C-alpha cells in the first residue's frame, strides 16, 4: 500500500514536469516571436538612420557650392 | 433580479440547511423570519429581495424548496431553529426512501411527488417578476439526488426551457465513498446531467477533507463543516445580484463567458482564503496571495490535479475592498506563472467581478472575518481525469452484472446501462478532442 | 446657435459620462442642487450648448442615459451630481445583456431602440440648431457596444449632415476584464468604420500607466480614470462654450485632421498632467506643455507613435497666450520629429486658441493625433479574434441568435484592409 | 516488486524531465538579456534618428 502511494506521488510530479515543460516550450515560440519583430523593428531605425546619413553627405555636397 | 432554489436529497437538503443560516445572518434576517426594528445595518431593500420574499407585514420567506422521500431530514429542518423561516408547505417529504435505487427514485416512486414539487415550483415563480435562473443542489450518489434529481430537471427544462441552471453536484470521491452501488447511480445521473444543465459546478468530498484539513486545521472534520464551506462558495457565486460592486458579474455572462462549447460546462470551484482564527491575523492577506492560494492545484473543491489539461475559462469574484489595477497585476503573474498553462484558442482567459460586501461569518464557525475573499470558478480540461476514473470502476461492477437485478426490478434496462457507458465515453472524448 | 447631444451607454459609457457632467457642471459654475451659482457672464453666455433651463434658474442636461440593467443608472443616481439628469432621460433596461453583441444588437435592440431613438429626437429637436452628437460607449462591453453601435448607425440614417463625436474605450492584452473581447470589439468596429463620423480610441492600460508616472497616484482607480478621461471631453468643446483668439470647432477639427473619409481613428491627450506633491515645483507655459503632450507616453491609448508616422496632429489650448509662441512650438516640434510627419501633407499640424483656462489651472492643451500607429491596437485585436475563430470557441451563444459567420469574416476582413490602407499610408 | 519497479521508472522518467527543463529556463534567461540589449540598442538608434534629422534641417534651412 506505501509503494503504492509513492508510485502515484511521482507520477503526479512526472506529469508536472511535462507540463512546465510544454508550457516552457510555446513560451518559447511566443519570445522566439517577439525577436524576429524586434530584430525587424530595429532593422527599420537603422535603415532610417543610415538613410539620413546620405541626406547630410548630399546637403553637403550642395552646400560647398 | 430573483433567483430561486430547489434542494433534492440527502446532502442537498443539508448544505441547504447551512446555506439558509448564512443567506438569513448576511442579510439580518433573524432566524423567525422578520428584520429587527431598532438595529441598522446596511441597506437592502431590495438587497434581500433577490433570495427572499416579504409577505406585506414584515416576514420574508424564502425562494426555494426542499425535498426528500425519507422524511426525516425535512422534519428534522420542520422541528429545527428555523421552523419559522421556511414556509410550511415549501418543505416536501414522500413517505418511503429511495435507498441508493436511481431505478426507484426515478421511475416507481419518483413519478408520484415531482407532480407537486413542479406545481410548487409554478406557484412559486408566479411570485416573482424578475426571475433569472435555477440553481440546484444534489449528490449523485443516492436515488433522491440522482433520480429524483434527474426527473426535476427533464420537467423543468421542458417547462420553462430557456433559463439557465446552475447546478452543484456532488459526485462521489474517487476511492472514500459511503454507498457502495453508487457508480451506477452516477453514471445515470450524469447521462441526465450532460444534456439538462447549463453551467455544473462539481463539488467533490476528499477534496474538501484535505482542504479543511491543510488551511483550515481541523482533523476530524463533518458534513457540517462541509456545507458551511460549500454555502461560502455559492454566497460569493452569488453576491453580485445582491451587492452593487465597482463590476458587478450576473448569471448570464457566467454561461456566455465560461462556456465556449454547448457541451463542455464543468467547473471547478475554489475558494481563498480558506483560513482559521489563528493564521489570519498573522498572515498579511492581500489579493496576489489570495489569488495564488486560489490557484494552486491543492486548494480545488473537486479532487483533480489541474496540471494535466489546460484552462478553458476562469471567472474570479471579488468581496470586499479589492482595486481592479492589483487584481490586473495578479492574473498578469497568474498568466506568467509556468505550472499551469492555458489552452491556446483562448488568449483571454479570465473575468474578474467585484463586490463591495466584505466575506460574511457565521458564529460558530472557523472561518474567521477577513477583508476580501476571492472564488473561482474554472472550467478546464482536466476533469476527464474524474471521468474516466468512475468509468472504469463503473465498467467493474458491470461486467459480472452485480446489483442490476435491484434496477430491473423497477424499471431500469442494460439498454440505457450500455447507454450512459457510452455517453461518459463520448464525453471523454469529446475533452481529449477539445483539449488538442 | 450650436448645439451638442450626449448619448451614453454601458458601464463605461454611465460612469464616465457622470464624471464629465460632472466636471462641466462645475466648470461652467452650477451645484449638484440644479441651479446657477457662479459670478462670471462667461460662465452664462454659452450654457445653452449643454443645458436647457426649465423654470425659474433650474437647468437641465442635454444627455441621454441608456443601458439594460438598473445595476449602474442606480448608482449614477445615487452618486453626486446626479440629481440634474431629467428621469426621461433613462431609457429604463430590465434584463441585461451579459457580454454579447447578438444580445445588444439583435435581440434588446428589437424593444429599446425605439424608445431611446424617439428620445434622442425629441432632444435634439427641442433645440434651435444641431452642432451634433457627443456618443461614449465600449467596444467589448455588451450595451455599449452592440446597442450603442445600432443607435449611432440608426442616428447617422436619421441626421446624415450631423456630426458624430464617438469616445471609445477599446480592450486592451494587459487588462482582460472579459473573454467575448474580440467578438466585441470586431463587431464594434465593424460598423464604427462606416458609420460613426470621427472616434476617440482609448483604453486602460494607458490610463493606469499615466496615473502610475505621470500623476503618481498610488492606487489609481475607476473613479480616476473616469476624471482623466473626462478631462480630454470638457476640454475638446472649449472653442464651442468660449471665446478666443482662433476658434474651431469640430468641423474645422474634422476637416483639418480627416484627409479622406476611412481615416477617423484619432488618439487623446491632455496637458499639463502633475501629481500634487510636483504641482509647485515646475514652470507651466507654451514650451513645456509642448513636450508634455508631444512626448510619447503621455498618449492616452495603447498605441506608441514612435513606430508610425503622424497623418495628422492638432492642439487645444486655452488660457492667455502668444499665438506666436504657440506657432513656433508647433513648428519646432514639427523639424524635430520630421522623421513622424508624413512628408507630403506639409504643416501636418493644426492649432486652436480659446481664452478660458480650465477652473483650477492657469493654461490647458488637449491634443488630438491621426497616426498611422493606431493600426497596432487593431493587430493585436484580429490575432485574438482569429485565434479564436479558428476554433468557433464561444460561438453558439452568438450563431444561436440569429448570426451566422459571413459577417464574422466581413468584420475580420474589415480590420484587414483598413489596416493594410494604414501601412500603405505609412 | 512490480510496483516498485514501476517507481524507478517514474522517477527515471521525471528526472530527465527535469534536466530538460533546467536547459529550458537557462536558455530563456539567455533570451531575456538579449531582448533587454536589442531594447537599449533601439533606444540609442532613435537618439541618433532624432539629432540627424536636426542637423539635416539645420543644414538645409540655409540653402
Ligand atoms: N459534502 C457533503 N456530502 C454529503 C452531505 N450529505 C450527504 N452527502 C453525500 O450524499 C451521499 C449519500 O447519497 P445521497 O445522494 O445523498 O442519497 P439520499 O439523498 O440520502 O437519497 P437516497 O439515495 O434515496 O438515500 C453521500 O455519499 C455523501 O457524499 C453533506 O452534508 N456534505
Ligand atoms: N474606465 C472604466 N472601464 C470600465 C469600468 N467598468 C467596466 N469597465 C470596462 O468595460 C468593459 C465592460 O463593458 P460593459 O459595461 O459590460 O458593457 P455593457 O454590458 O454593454 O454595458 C470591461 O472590459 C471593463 O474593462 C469603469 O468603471 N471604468
Ligand atoms: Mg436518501
Amino acid at each position: 500500500v506505501g509503494r503504492k502511494e509513492e508510485l502515484e506521488a511521482e507520477v503526479v510530479e512526472t506529469q508536472a514536469a511535462q507540463i512546465q515543460l510544454d508550457k516552457a516550450a510555446e513560451d518559447f515560440r511566443k519570445l522566439h516571436v517577439e525577436r524576429q519583430d524586434l530584430i525587424r523593428q530595429w532593422e527599420e531605425a537603422v535603415e532610417a538612420m543610415r538613410h539620413r546619413d546620405a541626406a547630410i553627405a548630399a546637403a553637403s555636397e550642395q552646400f560647398a557650392m | 433580479r430573483e433567483v430561486i432554489s430547489i434542494h433534492i436529497g440527502q446532502a442537498g437538503i443539508q448544505v441547504g440547511n447551512a446555506c439558509w443560516e448564512l443567506y438569513c445572518l448576511e442579510h439580518g434576517i433573524q432566524p423567525d423570519g422578520q428584520m429587527p426594528s431598532d438595529k441598522t445595518i446596511g441597506g437592502g431593500d431590495d438587497a434581500f429581495n433577490t433570495f427572499f420574499s416579504e409577505t406585506g407585514a414584515g416576514k420574508h420567506v424564502p425562494r426555494c424548496i426542499f425535498l426528500d422521500l425519507e422524511p426525516t431530514v425535512v422534519d428534522e429542518v420542520r422541528t429545527g431553529t428555523y421552523r419559522q423561516l421556511f414556509h410550511p408547505e415549501q418543505l416536501i417529504s414522500g413517505k418511503e426512501d429511495a435507498a441508493n435505487n436511481f431505478a426507484r427514485g426515478h421511475y416507481t416512486i419518483g413519478k408520484e411527488i415531482v407532480d407537486l414539487a413542479l406545481d410548487r415550483i409554478r406557484k412559486l415563480a408566479d411570485n416573482c417578476t424578475g426571475l433569472q435562473g435555477f440553481l440546484v443542489f444534489n449528490a449523485v450518489g443516492g436515488g433522491t439526488g440522482s433520480g429524483l434529481g434527474s426527473l426535476l430537471l427533464e420537467r423543468l427544462s421542458v417547462d420553462y426551457g430557456k433559463k439557465s441552471k446552475l447546478g452543484f453536484t456532488v459526485y462521489p470521491s474517487p476511492q472514500v465513498s459511503t454507498a457502495v452501488v453508487e457508480p451506477y447511480n452516477s453514471v445515470l445521473s450524469t447521462h441526465s446531467l450532460l444534456e439538462h444543465t447549463d453551467v455544473a459546478v462539481m463539488l467533490d468530498n476528499e477534496a474538501i477533507y484535505d482542504i479543511c484539513r491543510r488551511s483550515l486545521d481541523i482533523e476530524r472534520p463533518t458534513y457540517t463543516n462541509l456545507n458551511r464551506l460549500i454555502a461560502q462558495v455559492i454566497s460569493s457565486l452569488t453576491a453580485s445580484l445582491r451587492f452593487d460592486g465597482a463590476l458587478n458579474v450576473d448569471i448570464t455572462e457566467f454561461q456566455t463567458n465560461l462556456v465556449p462549447y454547448p457541451r463542455i460546462h464543468f467547473m471547478l470551484s475554489s475558494y481563498a482564503p480558506i483560513i482559521s482564527a489563528e493564521k489570519a491575523y498573522h498572515e498579511q492577506l492581500s489579493v496576489a496571495e489570495i489569488t495564488n492560494a486560489a490557484f494552486e492545484p491543492a486548494s480545488m473543491m473537486v479532487k483533480c490535479d489541474p496540471r494535466h489539461g489546460k484552462y478553458m475559462a476562469c471567472c474570479l469574484m471579488y468581496r470586499g475592498d479589492v482595486v481592479p489595477k492589483d487584481v490586473n497585476a495578479s492574473v498578469a503573474t497568474i498568466k506568467t506563472k509556468r505550472t499551469i498553462q492555458f489552452v491556446d484558442w483562448c488568449p483571454t482567459g479570465f473575468k474578474c467581478g467585484i463586490n463591495y460586501q466584505p466575506p460574511t461569518v457565521v458564529p460558530g464557525g472557523d472561518l474567521a472575518k477577513v477583508q476580501r475573499a476571492v472564488c473561482m470558478i474554472s472550467n478546464s480540461t482536466a476533469i476527464g481525469e474524474i471521468f474516466s476514473r468512475l468509468d472504469h470502476k463503473f465498467d467493474l461492477m458491470y461486467a459480472k452484472r452485480a446489483f442490476v437485478h435491484w434496477y430491473v426490478g423497477e424499471g431500469m434496462e442494460e439498454g440505457e446501462f450500455s447507454e450512459a457507458r457510452e455517453d461518459l465515453a463520448a464525453l471523454e472524448k469529446d475533452f481529449e478532442e477539445v483539449g488538442a | 446657435m450650436r448645439e451638442i447631444v450626449h448619448i451614453q451607454g454601458g458601464q463605461c459609457g454611465n460612469q464616465i459620462g457622470a464624471k464629465f457632467w460632472e466636471v462641466v457642471s462645475d466648470e461652467h459654475g452650477i451645484d449638484p442642487t440644479g441651479t446657477y451659482h457662479g459670478d462670471s457672464d462667461l460662465q452664462l453666455e454659452r450654457i445653452n450648448v449643454y443645458f436647457n433651463e426649465a423654470t425659474g434658474g433650474r437647468y437641465v442636461p442635454r444627455a441621454i442615459l441608456m443601458d439594460l440593467e438598473p445595476g449602474t443608472m442606480d448608482s449614477v443616481r445615487s452618486g453626486p451630481y446626479g440629481q440634474i439628469f431629467r428621469p426621461d432621460n433613462f431609457v429604463f433596461g430590465q434584463t441585461g445583456a451579459g457580454n454579447n453583441w447578438a444580445k445588444g444588437h439583435y435581440t434588446e435592440g428589437a424593444e429599446l431602440i425605439d424608445s431611446v431613438l424617439d428620445v434622442v429626437r425629441k432632444e435634439a429637436e427641442s433645440c434651435d440648431c444641431l452642432q451634433g452628437f457627443q456618443v461614449c460607449h465600449s467596444l467589448g462591453g455588451g450595451t455599449g457596444s452592440g446597442m450603442g453601435t445600432l443607435l449611432i448607425s440608426k442616428i447617422r440614417e436619421e441626421y446624415p449632415d450631423r456630426m458624430m463625436l464617438t469616445f471609445s474605450v477599446v480592450p486592451s492584452p494587459k487588462v482582460s476584464d472579459t473573454v467575448v473581447e474580440p467578438y466585441n470589439a470586431t463587431l464594434s468596429v465593424h460598423q464604427l468604420v462606416e458609420n460613426a463620423d470621427e472616434c476617440m480610441v482609448l483604453d486602460n492600460e494607458a490610463l493606469y500607466d499615466i496615473c502610475f508616472r505621470t500623476l503618481k497616484l498610488t492606487t489609481p482607480t475607476f473613479g480616476d480614470l473616469n476624471h482623466l478621461i473626462s478631462a480630454v471631453m470638457s476640454g475638446i468643446t472649449c472653442c464651442l462654450r468660449f471665446p478666443g483668439q482662433l476658434n474651431a470647432d469640430l468641423r474645422k477639427l474634422a476637416v483639418n485632421l480627416i484627409p479622406f473619409p476611412r481615416l477617423h481613428f484619432f488618439m487623446v491627450g491632455f496637458t499639463p498632467l502633475t501629481s500634487r506633491g510636483s504641482q509647485q515645483y515646475r514652470a507651466l507655459t507654451v514650451p513645456e506643455l509642448t513636450q508634455q503632450m508631444w512626448d510619447a507616453k503621455n498618449m492616452m491609448c495603447a498605441a506608441d507613435p514612435r513606430h508610425g508616422r503622424y497623418l495628422t496632429a492638432s492642439a487645444l489650448f486655452r488660457g492667455r497666450m502668444s499665438t506666436k509662441e504657440v506657432d513656433e512650438q508647433m513648428l519646432n516640434v514639427q523639424n524635430k520629429n520630421s522623421s513622424y510627419f508624413v512628408e507630403w501633407i506639409p504643416n501636418n499640424v493644426k492649432s486652436s486658441v480659446c481664452d478660458i483656462p480650465p477652473k483650477g489651472l492657469k493654461m490647458s492643451a488637449t491634443f488630438i493625433g491621426n497616426s498611422t500607429a493606431i493600426q497596432e491596437m487593431f493587430k493585436r485585436v484580429s490575432e485574438q479574434f482569429t485565434a479564436m475563430f479558428r476554433r468557433k470557441a464561444f460561438l453558439h451563444w452568438y450563431t444561436g441568435e440569429g448570426m451566422d459567420e459571413m459577417e464574422f469574416t466581413e468584420a475580420e476582413s474589415n480590420m484587414n484592409d483598413l489596416v493594410s490602407e494604414y501601412q500603405q499610408y505609412q | 516488486a512490480l510496483v516498485s519497479a514501476q517507481l524507478e521508472a517514474q522517477k527515471r522518467e521525471t528526472r530527465a524531465a527535469l534536466e530538460t527543463l533546467a536547459e529550458a529556463e537557462a536558455e530563456m534567461e539567455n533570451v531575456h538579456f538579449e531582448k533587454k540589449q536589442l531594447v537599449a540598442q533601439w533606444k540609442s538608434s532613435l537618439l541618433a534618428i532624432q539629432k540627424r534629422d536636426e542637423a539635416l534641417s539645420a543644414i538645409q534651412d540655409g540653402m
